[PDB]
């Protein structure tokens, strides 16, 4: 699912790209939402952090 | 220009370049986060602003020309990134 | 087979203050390869039968070792000492023991301390429990000398001692004051962020001033009798909660995947 969601979204990215090169030389319009939506990539700044992990599996296989 | 990159910027700039007072440029400021022009703080304990978002300015041509190099970076991280994740776990995949 | 001298013991007899010539010495190794094969042909053929060919073998070529170390040649005292390795433990015994074996040990040691081959040093000690094979006069010496490196014991060390026997001793603790001289700049540059003339010329085991000014800039420490390196990288390491990382538990991006491969 993991994997697929890469190849996925990958796609979804082509589209928008391949616009802007359009927009700007070969003069198709300018939308508020293209650009809106590209602007917030830059802004959110993800920063990775801590946790979800758990050590369990081991006791379980043993008892049985 | 400044956030987008980095996250925080001076205030003192921006008061100087008004050339009008230090508490009431604060006061039209506080009013752009309240509609939502633009979101982010106001933090006087460093008086300087950290801006969370800024808008776009609409019907620029060169904006678009900025986020399109932009654009292909993320394009190939999403490929390299691709690779490692089916290599572990391959056989769990088939 | 060592009798009369022309090349057979003319080496030991070299070695002595009587004749105290280096300058023959030289010379004689390359015509004691020649002597060599001779001696070569005892051991493990005979044995107990050939014993005393075999003291005087290996006394040649060990007391001819410690001479070719005050002509400063290297590669001569490694290829005699390692061919004498095995004469130490020959077969059940061939017996071509010398007091000089004695000596050759400590010599060995202290060589493997300079070169900074440890594991070396403690491979020989497993061979050794029983260190009644020459007594500890000259093999209690390097032992305490790798205790105090060990410990961070810098004091102590000798570099005093050691250029004291001119046999062949000095030649290792000469190069070993720059080996430790280079430890103590390391070990400070991590632990205080100033260093004095005052503090430097005891610590680094300098001889003067001009020596603190050239070792402190090449690290990038000189500023003066005050200087700031350690404190900040000290402050810098915990708190990455706020700031974003991945570092520890490996790259993270694999160690998720792996995890659930396993179970």
């Amino acid at each position: 699912n993991q994997v697929h969601g890469l190849k996925g979204l990958n796609s979804k990215l082509l589209d928008i790209r391949t616009y802007l090169e359009k927009v700007a030389s070969g003069k198709l319009p300018i939308n508020h939402h293209i650009i809106y939506q590209l602007q917030d990539v830059f802004n959110l700044l993800p920063d990775a952090s801590l946790q979800e992990f758990v050590k369990a599996f081991y006791l379980k296989t043993n008892d049985q | 220009t400044r956030p987008a990159n980095h996250r925080q910027l001076t205030f003192e700039e921006i008061a100087k370049s008004a050339k009008i007072t230090v508490n009431k440029v604060e006061l039209l400021v506080m009013k752009a986060l309240s509609v939502g022009l633009v979101r982010g703080s106001i933090d006087e304990v460093d008086k300087r602003v950290h801006m969370t978002w800024v808008q776009p300015r609409v019907l620029d041509l060169q904006q678009i020309k900025g986020m399109k190099d932009r654009l292909e970076l993320w394009c190939t991280d999403v490929k390299s990134m691709e690779l490692l994740v089916e290599h572990q776990a391959q056989d769990i995949l088939t | 087979l060592q009798a009369a001298a022309g090349m057979y013991e003319q080496l030991k007899d070299e070695w002595n203050r009587k004749s105290p010539n280096l300058s023959k010495c030289g010379e004689e190794l390359g015509r004691l390869k020649l002597v060599l094969l001779e001696l070569n042909f005892l051991p493990t053929t005979g044995t107990k039968l050939t014993k005393q060919q075999l003291i005087l073998a290996r006394d040649i070529l060990e007391i001819g070792a410690q001479w070719s170390i005050l002509c400063k040649d290297i590669p001569s005292f490694e290829r005699y000492m390692a061919q004498l390795k095995c004469y130490y433990f020959d077969y059940k015994e061939q017996l071509p023991e010398s007091a000089y074996m004695h000596q050759l040990l400590g010599l060995n040691l202290l060589f493997l301390l300079s070169q900074n081959r440890v594991a070396e040093f403690h491979t020989e000690l497993e061979r050794l429990p029983a260190k009644d094979i020459q007594t500890n006069v000259y093999i209690k010496h390097p032992v305490s000398l790798e205790q105090y490196l060990m410990e961070g014991s810098y004091n102590k060390v000798f570099l005093a001692k050691g250029n004291i026997p001119a046999e062949s001793y000095t030649f290792f603790i000469d190069i070993l004051l720059d080996t430790i001289r280079d430890e103590i700049a390391g070990c400070i540059e991590k632990a205080y962020e100033k260093i004095l003339f005052a503090e430097a010329t005891r610590i680094l085991f300098f001889s003067t001033p001009k020596k603190m000014t050239d070792y402190a800039k090449k690290r990038g420490w000189l500023l003066g009798p005050n200087n700031y390196y350690s404190f900040a990288s000290q402050q810098q390491k915990p708190e990455d909660s706020t700031i974003p990382s991945t570092e520890l538990a490996r790259q993270v991006i694999e160690y998720a995947r792996q995890l659930e491969m396993i179970v």
